């Protein structure tokens, strides 16, 4: 009988800095034990400084952002060209998600941006529409994986003050761009060492009020 | 698998592709499906391939065992050691064999051996997926009391055919001559057979 | 379906169609409604050409819509049964989903809205 | 989940954890599972997360029409009504719903309705909802009085998520406290598992079970 | 919901400096039945794109009938249908693509895995697959079926990212293509012997060969293999 | 949703419907109310599949008030019945249909005579001088055909039904946490209060 | 109807200079039920120490069983088993179970005392051995170790930090699974040392 | 896993990958997947880990008892033939799919079993998830009359290919040789071609970072 | 079989046990007592499947009793415990298991402590404070890990103990007709005859 799901594997990141958000993917495209790619990006820019990335199966995935994409441009046509807000993006993409609550795009959306005080913003989306924003967001195949890293060094989760007895946390704090940076590249080695579905390259879009700019960072290819 | 098995005039020639398949997937172009039980007794295998393996393994047993205390046996006798272990376990097997020998009484002899474990004695005989194709073919063709030659011409253009048709079936063409000469090994590659 | 459009504007700003409905209610025996301090209180004219009437069984001018609001009219009889109808089972429908009976002003404005959309729909008048 | 809300003599008070799961993977620990439909009206979510999320969001739409239409704020009763028959018309199609819908109007007073995703509507001074709505049920009803002080309900709705996000696996992450009172709902913060389960263990000496 | 009847196996394709190359042998398999010989894969759209098609030969079909129809429909109304207005490899990729995903959503897919070889208008190499359910990707090789496991390892041999591109000459590239094609003889039980193959140049234009067949094939060590183990003879 | 008993007596109809709702594990509710008033001297108990009797009970109810407006007049317990039972046998048919049974319970004015009516979810039913759907039955009717008189008072159709609580709470698995009890006749409908 | 994640737990061992740590989660359930969180997962025989997780009845029967072989071997050997020699002993076992297998994970720690080699090792539920010079993850928590051990570990660690590194992985793993929590424990092991320490962590 | 096995002049050569997968996680990025029946016959084991450890030991142990018993090294068709009417008897329940090679008195062999118990013979074979990429690469360049050294890099190439195209393998090429007249010498790790880069950041944890409820020493001796 | 409950306190066990033996749509018996001595100072309640698990509490019961006359001598209950998991761990591998799950409740005279350990039909034995089986503990554990302590007399335990069954009686869906209560202390074992 056929089946209209697949799986294209690879895994993605979302972090949020104080006036910087990023948004990071392996460009890794498989099915079953095969690649497919080494680079075939999966992380987009949807215009508005809102990233976007839909990962799990590529054909839901690339439709959900062209569908997305095309919804930004008509936003402009028929609101007097406003200038789409983080907020508005995600309820409009939960209503694209669940439109196909019966035949659900079987999919980890995350988009990243600025929110409208100028403040890091992520937003991470279930396949049928239920979204929540955060901090920080692992999705796709190493999830599972890099999500508790990100708890630790992002949120400093179970990190106490030396000598307090236990008794004060360590302090939450904004990471520099930098900082991010380093824990996303961390965590995609880690993720490719331990995960066959994950590595070739890495792609992270960071987003500012300047604009999207890109890095690119080799991973192993075994 | 592609295999046949032919009686003429001087003995009996065995024949067979070379191809082992794991679905679609070959795990062997050069296979050698033609084996020996007995100094000029052999048999053409097709089915699974441990199976087959298996039980040629415990015929060429049986029949060395069987050397040792009465001699040379006949090629009904290794003909029933293979129906015996076939019939008696078909329930967990899958083995399609045949059975080819030559005597100095009774010359060549053909004896093969479906699925059921049942024994039929031919004058030549054609098995596996392969020989579907070939019925039509085989029939119009074999006449008996061939010669040598011939029947090696009537073997190679059967596989030939046989090996075009199923994809279960290829590589190289095996046979092996069984007369009172001795015991010949032949082989035929691609360029040659495919352009018959 | 019949599609016609039979309520148009005219040159001086007027739907003559609107404007002739009212004179049919004009012709209509006369209806009154006085409320007072503690009640509402509706009169109504039966003209007397006609005798020989069986009143046990003849159409009431007033209608119940529901238990607590009724309502009375003046025009062509055959069609208030049909506005009369739709305020009854809009009743019901509102008792089903709110859990509460209509308000008088509800019940109104849907009865009114209903004469309304007869007036801009194709193939009514 | 696990979610309760229950009336009383001060109003009503509405309580739930912040966790969210897929099989044993634990995806959230910062849920927001109460809706905030408007100043007198809140909705609980268990069950779907997208259901939840998008049709009483959707209720809260309806309930805006209804006011706009009506010139009035709808009764709690016609909010849950929307609702229930709503999923109702989706019955056999597989949504996962069980909410509660907890507000304050003039004609009803403080009420509370159970709707759920297979048509029931039920009226009620107490439920509890989720997978750990036992173990809530538990500490809720043996400690439960109508006579209880605005801080001491507070407290009970507090102390029964936390029982559950104990003991329930598919529970835990943070408490989230409302109350509800004639003049429309109040936020009563975001209560972390983390250090409220030691902050209760040691003031309160409960949880002996737990190695101290 | 279907199954496929007639099939078609591999296609294998690959980039160099210049242009693009793609081939797929002439059979069409009814199961294990090698039934059809003369069964053309590969089919030209203008003189600058070339799809090749594998798996199911009735959607086969129906799709060199929806790629000729497309044709004639962009030449209408459209002076400059053999200049700028042409089909690019990029527009008639996007256009299966998006007949393929809508076909898979409608749970009646067309059973195919496709590859579009071709050379844009600026130069640029076009190659991109895209199958039954949809899923699209793009490599500088590119290979369906046994193709995918077996051919693309010998191709990424010669060109294993971007860079290597440049360095890659259609002499080098057409060698490897052919030999890829040889393995898939030894190993494919579902191949033929014979096989087409195509050039897409952004210098020497659309090059299609026909009737190629797979030699300099090694057999010989054949006839030393002897049994299953312990045999002699 | 469980236990529906229902008994005609002399000059009355008596109906008791538990008042558990049971989810999983957990009883939700020990008050609710299993019935709805169709007309002032017709009532109709339900049980079965969660949703679906409501939603019934009530698209009933608001079939017969729309009737009792529009003829200024009510229907007999019959034609009520009747009604029910059709609506109940087009669902049957459908593509979801509803899985509710019901008990009718009404006084006739114009035969003064009580009536009780069951009909099950396929829209079958049956005249009774006492019925029951579910498990109920399986104790009830047998207590019932021993203890039955058809000259009964309702005082004594009370205790009749007190037998049947009594035995059901006795035997039956699950607690239904008691009945409501209702009670019509020629004044109309009134509720129990103390049972 | 999983046998190997009704109960939950998790186990997790690391080496460092001239030490190594074991640590795990004290949660017992049926699964959804938490029903103790006293149920250590680490047991040890002379100075070899032993994790299991999986269905609890065969932590504890093998718990058992391991005891009664060290036991007789100690007796004939009249000597202390090795950890390598241990992790052959508990790999037999297991395989002698082939086609009705323990349904457990796992894990040998210690330090040989003739050499003074720190040693770890993993299993499967059929007795594979998989040896490590970094460390071993076992659990309904495996992945979510995994990346916590992948990123935080760094060879050579002092027994003082390592200690820190371990109880860091695992909480935050942990966290992230519904089945395992509850409480936990940490073992760090010198030469002829070992010390033992209960973590704070929260209990949802 | 990715194996292979090539024959050469005077003997023959055997590789393997070191990947251990469960499910799509890696669980061992360095196994030994090459194991010694006797001091000169060795073997490549894919499939089910704890099945090819298992039946090589315990055939493994019986070739050295029967050494022993008939005074003679053992020969590779005896660990052939012990190996696949073990395996035949438990009807692939035995999940072990072996490359078999070695040198005896007879001369240099080359084998491989599958877990039914059917065997083959060739100058190249391979076996695994990878085998597919490892036999197009051993198909385009084997030939007639290899060297050691052209062997060696033939087999190591073949097990690359795995490595790099199949998700199922990756680490390293471990190898084995095998000649005639001479010590069968082992190269375990004999390419590495996947180390792990540089972390950016040290996640070295200050001293007291987690909080303790106990402590306590813990009884070893006696 | 359904309810069973076990509370350790300072100086004793109590162990609480349904009464009702249902079967099918009929409660057989409301007066069954579901456990059985092994020894003077040792007490084990069972529920699972019918048959099973008296079959196996009397098993277990003769194994403990042939080990007292032998060795003229009480088995500790930890010893009794273990002897119990083993041979529930061997049973659950074999071609019919024994689905009983058990709580043994004991004194121990050498350490004048009570101990109490909750074993499932698997042989997950855990020694606890208070345990529970079957769909009892979703409701008792909650509210036990609120009102317990561990300093408990044997009659605040068992006013803690009225609380659980008040409970399970309140939202429980089953009526499993109320429990024998039985202590386990330094002078041996007794039952509370009013509960
Ligand atoms: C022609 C090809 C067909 O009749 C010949 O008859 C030859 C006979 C020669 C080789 C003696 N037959 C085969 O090649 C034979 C075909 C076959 C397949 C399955 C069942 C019976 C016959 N192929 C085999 O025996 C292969 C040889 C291996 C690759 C060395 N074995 C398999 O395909 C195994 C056998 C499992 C089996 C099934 C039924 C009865 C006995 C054994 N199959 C698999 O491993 C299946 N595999 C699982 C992973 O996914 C791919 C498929
Ligand atoms: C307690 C916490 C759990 O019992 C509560 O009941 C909460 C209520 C809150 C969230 C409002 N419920 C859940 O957390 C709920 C449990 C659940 C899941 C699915 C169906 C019914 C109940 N969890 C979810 O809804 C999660 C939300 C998080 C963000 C992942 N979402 C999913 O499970 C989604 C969508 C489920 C779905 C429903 C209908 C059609 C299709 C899908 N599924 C996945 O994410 C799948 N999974 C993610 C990991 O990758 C493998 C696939
Ligand atoms: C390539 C890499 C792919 O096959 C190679 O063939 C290697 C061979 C080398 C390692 C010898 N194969 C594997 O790594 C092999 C792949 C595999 C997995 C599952 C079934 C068959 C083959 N992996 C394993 O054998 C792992 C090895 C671990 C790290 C010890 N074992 C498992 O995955 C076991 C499988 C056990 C098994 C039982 C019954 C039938 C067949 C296999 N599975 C688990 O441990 C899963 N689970 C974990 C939680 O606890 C319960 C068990
Ligand atoms: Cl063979
Ligand atoms: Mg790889
Ligand atoms: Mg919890």
């Amino acid at each position: 009988q056929f089946n209209p799901y697949g799986d294209n594997g690879g895994t993605i990141l979302g972090i949020a800095g104080e006036d910087f958000a990023v948004l990071a993917g392996d460009t890794r495209n498989i099915t079953d034990y095969s690649i497919n790619s080494r680079y075939e990006p999966k992380v987009f820019d949807c215009g508005d400084n809102i990233v976007m990335s839909a990962n799990g199966f590529a054909a839901d995935g690339d439709a959900l952002v062209k569908r997305f994409k095309n919804s930004v441009k008509w936003y402009h046509f028929d609101h007097n060209d406003k200038k789409l807000s983080i907020n508005s993006a995600a309820r409009n993409i939960q209503h694209l998600l669940y439109g196909k609550r019966f035949f659900p795009y079987y999919v980890h959306t995350i988009i990243a941006g600025l929110d409208e005080d100028g403040k890091g913003a992520v937003y991470s989306f279930d396949p049928v529409g239920s979204y929540e924003r955060e901090q920080c967001r692992a999705g796709g195949a190493a999830a599972s994986l890099i999500m508790p890293f990100l708890d630790n060094q992002v949120n400093f989760k179970n990190q106490y003050e030396p000598g307090t007895n236990g008794k004060v946390k360590k302090p939450l704090k904004y990471l520099s761009v930098e900082e991010v940076i380093k824990l996303v590249r961390d965590s995609f080695t880690s993720a490719t060492e331990r995960h066959i579905q994950v590595g070739d390259g890495l792609e992270i879009l960071i987003v500012t009020k300047d604009g999207v700019r890109k890095e690119f960072y080799e991973l192993k290819r075994d | 698998t592609s295999i046949m098995a032919v009686t003429f005039k001087d003995g009996v020639i065995l024949g067979a592709d070379s191809r082992t398949t794991t679905g679609a997937y070959i795990a062997n172009r050069v296979t050698d499906k033609l084996t020996r039980v007995h100094d000029k007794i052999w048999c053409c295998r097709s089915g699974s391939a441990a199976d087959t393996q298996a039980i040629a393994d415990i015929v060429q047993y049986h029949l060395e065992l069987y050397t040792s205390q009465y001699g040379t046996p006949s090629t009904e006798t290794a003909a029933s050691v293979f129906k015996e272990l076939c019939y008696e376990n078909k329930d967990n097997l899958t083995a399609g064999i045949i059975v080819a020998g030559y005597d100095d009484k009774n010359k060549g002899e053909v004896y093969t051996i479906p699925l059921g474990g049942s024994v039929h004695k031919l004058p030549y005989a054609i098995a596996g997926s392969g020989s579907t194709f070939i019925y039509g073919y085989c029939d119009k063709n074999f006449r008996e009391n061939m010669s040598k030659e011939e029947t090696v011409d009537f073997i190679k253009h059967s596989l030939s055919q046989a090996i075009k048709w199923d994809g279960s079936s290829g590589g190289v063409i095996r046979m092996v001559v069984l007369t009172a000469a001795g015991v010949e090994r032949l082989i035929f590659y691609p360029d040659e057979y495919e352009q018959l | 379906g019949y599609d016609r459009a039979l309520s148009i504007f005219s040159p001086d700003g007027h739907i003559f169609q609107v404007e002739y409905a009212l004179e049919a209610v004009k012709r209509g025996t006369c209806a009154v409604g006085v409320k007072g301090k503690n009640c509402v209180v509706l009169g109504c004219e039966r003209r007397s050409t006609l005798k020989l009437q069986d009143t046990r069984i003849t159409p009431s001018k007033v209608s119940k819509i529901d238990s607590h609001v009724v309502l009375s009219f003046s025009g062509l009889n055959a069609d208030s049964r049909i506005l009369i109808e739709k305020a009854r089972v809009e009743a019901q429908s509102h008792r089903l989903t709110l859990e509460d009976p209509v308000t008088v002003e509800y019940l109104t404005r849907y009865v009114a809205g209903v004469q309304q959309r007869y007036t801009q729909s194709g193939g009514v008048r | 989940t696990t979610t309760l809300a229950f009336r009383f003599q001060g109003g009503i008070i509405v309580a739930v954890d912040s966790r969210a799961t897929a099989g044993n993977w634990v995806a959230s620990q910062t849920v927001k599972k109460v809706i905030e439909i408007n100043p007198f009206l809140l909705g609980t979510m268990a069950g779907g997360a997208a259901d939840f999320q998008f049709w009483e969001t959707w209720l809260g739409s309806q309930c805006r029409l209804h006011e706009l239409r009506e010139k009035e704020r709808i009764s709690v009763a016609a909010a849950s009504k929307i609702l229930s028959n709503l999923v109702y018309q989706y019955k056999g199609a597989g949504l996962s719903m069980g909410t509660m819908i907890c507000g304050y109007t003039r004609k009803e007073g403080p009420t509370i309705y159970y709707v759920d995703s297979d048509g029931t509507r039920l009226k009620g001074d107490i439920f509890c909802v989720g997978s750990g709505q036992t173990f809530a049920y538990g500490v809720l009803d043996s400690n439960y009085k109508w006579d209880l002080s605005v801080e001491d309900a507070l407290y009970l709705g507090k102390r029964s998520i936390l029982a559950a996000a104990h003991r329930d696996a598919y529970s835990g992450g943070s408490v989230n406290l409302y109350h509800v009172t004639e003049d429309g709902w109040i936020y009563h913060g975001n209560h972390d598992v983390g250090e409220l389960f030691w902050k209760v263990k040691e003031e309160e000496g409960s949880f002996n079970n737990v190695i101290g | 919901t279907q199954q496929p009847i007639v099939t078609g196996t591999s296609v294998i394709s690959m980039k160099y400096d210049n242009g693009v190359i793609i081939a797929a042998d002439n059979l069409g398999s009814y199961g294990s039945l090698l039934r059809f010989n003369g069964v053309e894969r590969l089919i030209p759209v203008g003189d600058n794109t070339v799809v090749g098609i594998s798996g199911d030969i009735s959607d086969m079909q129906h799709i060199e009938r929806l790629l000729k129809d497309l044709v004639t429909e962009n030449a209408y109304d459209n002076p400059l249908a053999d200049a700028e207005e042409a089909l690019e490899p990029s527009y008639i990729f996007e256009y299966l693509a998006t007949v393929m995903y809508q076909r898979r959503s409608k749970m009646n897919p067309l059973w195919n895995a496709i590859i579009v070889a071709g050379v844009q208008s600026n130069g640029d190499q076009f190659l991109r697959y895209v199958n039954l359910l949809g899923v699209t990707y793009s490599s500088p090789t590119l290979a369906t079926g046994f193709g995918a496991h077996m051919a693309n390892p010998l191709l990424r041999k010669v060109v294993d990212r971007e860079s290597d591109i440049p360095k890659t000459t259609v002499q080098v590239a057409e060698e490897a293509i052919v030999n890829a094609m040889r393995v898939l003889y030894y190993r494919d039980a579902r191949s033929s012997r014979n096989f087409s193959l195509a050039i897409i140049d952004k210098n020497t234009g659309l090059t299609f060969k026909k009737n190629l067949q797979v030699e300099n094939m090694k057999w010989d060590f054949a006839k030393d293999i002897k049994g299953y183990g312990t045999q002699k003879i | 949703m469980d236990i529906i008993l229902g008994i005609r007596v002399q000059d009355s109809v008596i109906l008791a419907s538990s008042k558990a709702v049971t989810r999983g594990i957990s009883v939700l509710k020990d008050s609710d109310d299993k019935t709805r008033q169709l007309s002032p001297h017709t009532l109709m108990s339900f049980a079965g599949e969660a949703g679906d009797t409501v939603q019934f009970a009530e698209y009933i109810q608001a079939n017969i008030q729309l009737y009792s407006i529009r003829e200024d007049y009510e229907l007999s317990p019959q034609a009520v019945s009747s009604f029910v039972r059709q609506e109940l046998a087009k669902s049957i048919r459908s593509r979801r249909p509803y899985q509710v049974n019901v008990l009718i319970g009404g006084y006739d004015k114009k035969k003064n005579k009580p009536e009780l009516y069951q009909i099950d979810y396929l829209g079958t039913k049956v005249e009774l001088p006492y019925g029951a759907h579910g498990y109920s039955g399986f104790y009830t009717f047998s207590l019932l055909d021993h203890h039955y008189r058809p000259d009964m008072t309702t005082e004594e159709g009370l205790d009749l039904l007190k037998l049947c609580v009594q035995e059901l709470e006795k035997r039956m698995p699950m607690d239904f946490k008691g009945v409501i009890v209702k009670i019509v006749d020629k004044d109309g409908i009134r509720q129990v209060d103390d049972f | 109807s999983d046998p190997s994640s009704i109960n939950g737990g998790i186990v997790v061992a690391m080496t460092g200079k001239d030490c190594v740590a074991i640590a795990c989660d004290l949660r017992l359930g049926s699964q959804s039920l938490g029903v103790s969180n006293k149920f250590e997962k680490i047991f040890h025989y002379g100075h070899v120490f032993l994790g299991i997780t999986g269905l609890a009845t065969d932590v504890t029967t093998l718990n058992e069983m391991f005891r009664y072989k060290t036991n007789l071997y100690k007796l004939k050997e009249e000597r202390a088993i090795e950890p390598e020699t241990f992790t052959q002993l508990v790999s037999s076992s297991l395989y002698e179970r082939r086609f009705g297998p323990y349904f457990v994970g796992p894990v040998v720690a210690g330090i040989n005392s003739k050499s003074g080699k720190p040693f770890i090792a993993g299993f499967d539920l059929i007795g594979c051995i998989d040896e490590a010079k970094d460390f071993i993850v076992s659990g309904t928590a495996s992945d979510q170790l995994f990346g916590m051990c992948e990123s935080l570990y760094e060879p050579n660690l002092e027994p003082e930090d390592l200690f820190e590194t371990i109880s860091q992985a695992l909480l935050n793993a942990a966290d992230r699974d519904a089945l395992s929590g509850w409480g936990a424990v940490v073992y760090i092991i010198k030469k002829d040392e070992v010390v033992k320490r209960y973590l704070k962590m929260r209990q949802d | 896993t990715t194996i292979v096995g090539v024959k050469f002049n005077n003997g023959v050569v055997i590789a393997a990958d070191t990947r251990s997968t469960q499910g799509p996680i890696v669980a061992d990025k360095n196994c030994a997947k090459l194991h010694r029946i006797s001091p000169k016959i060795w073997c490549a084991g894919a499939g089910t880990a704890a099945d090819t450890e298992a039946v090589t030991q315990l055939i493994g142990s019986n070739i050295e008892l029967h050494s022993l018993y008939t005074s003679r090294e053992p020969r590779v068709v005896s660990a052939l033939q012990m190996l696949k009417q073990h395996l035949f008897k438990y009807q692939g329940h035995i999940g072990a799919y072996l490359i078999v090679a070695g040198v005896d008195p007879t001369g240099s062999h080359l084998f491989s079993i599958h877990a039914h118990g059917s065997t083959d013979v060739g100058y190249y074979l391979s076996l695994g998830s990878g085998s597919l990429a490892a036999m197009a690469v051993l198909e385009s360049h084997w030939k007639q009359d290899l060297t050691k050294e052209e062997a060696i890099k033939l087999a190591s190439d073949a097990i690359q290919a795995g490595i790099w195209n199949d998700l199922g393998s990756g680490s390293n090429v471990d190898v084995c040789v095998m000649e005639i007249g001479k010590d069968a010498e082992y190269l375990r790790n004999y390419l590495t071609p996947n180390v792990r880069e540089e972390k950016q950041k040290s996640y070295k944890f200050p001293r007291g970072t987690t909080a303790v409820l106990k402590e306590s020493i813990v009884n070893i001796c006696d």
